């Protein structure tokens, strides 16, 4: 149960590489799944 | 490369520098937001 | 949704725990990653001119 | 539920903050010890 | 025993999560320690050697 | 001056470097292992 960050902790404590290569891959799959509904639409 | 003129606090016994992950997490959130809105106006063209 | 986690490997070493991407290889991934998404949004613009 | 790791991962995937600080601290605080113990036998 | 863990805290985002002392944090630690140490050691060794 | 945690910064869109905590093990290893080594010596002797 860790205690909660102050604002002053962002960038000497930092996030997970895992958490971030999740969040990373979310964002990709993302924007590659509305681009590939955009040119399904280029003719409806 | 990490030199002592662009980097303060280089010791290179530590070995090679990389980004820390709150950077990972700022460049993340620009790219995100930024794609994210040029994204939003093709889908406003095309629905 | 819950916060998604990825890539993780765990070390022969206990002690060191899972193992996890590192700064550079995140940036790698994004710079990767940057290039043909925005490539592919001016195209498509374009596309939506030529059709 | 993660994989084992290869001996190709290293440097590209690393251990977590917290754990190495958690080890880090243990280092010092057993060679503190050590120490201390050395110096109570030859001046005490 | 269990493998320690030290200094977490949790990010006010619950995507975050826990976030952890960066590389550089954890090398100042080191650096600072290590000089005593090795110092302290190279004083025993001079001690005993005076004998 | 430049703060401790923002004096690296080596690409403009990623901020300020640090090294890996591969590096951290690694250092953490070779110093253990060394130190340990001569802790063991000192006391051993009689």
């Amino acid at each position: 149960g860790w205690p909660f960050c102050s604002d002053e902790d962002w960038n000497t404590k930092c996030p997970s590489g895992c958490r971030m290569k999740g969040l990373i891959d979310e964002v990709d799959q993302d924007f590659t799944s509305r681009i590939n509904k955009l040119r399904d639409s280029l003719f409806n | 490369v990490a030199t002592r003129d662009n980097c303060c606090i280089l010791d290179e016994r530590f070995g090679s520098y990389c980004p820390t992950t709150c950077g990972i997490a700022d460049f993340l959130n620009n790219y995100q937001t930024s794609v994210d809105k040029d994204l939003r106006t093709l889908e406003g063209i095309l629905y | 949704r819950k916060p998604p986690d990825a890539d993780g490997c765990l070390h022969a070493d206990p002690d060191l725990g899972v193992l996890c991407p590192t700064g550079c290889k995140l940036q790698d991934t994004l710079v990767r990653q940057e290039r043909p998404i925005r490539k592919s949004i001016e195209d498509l613009r374009n596309t939506v001119d030529s059709v």
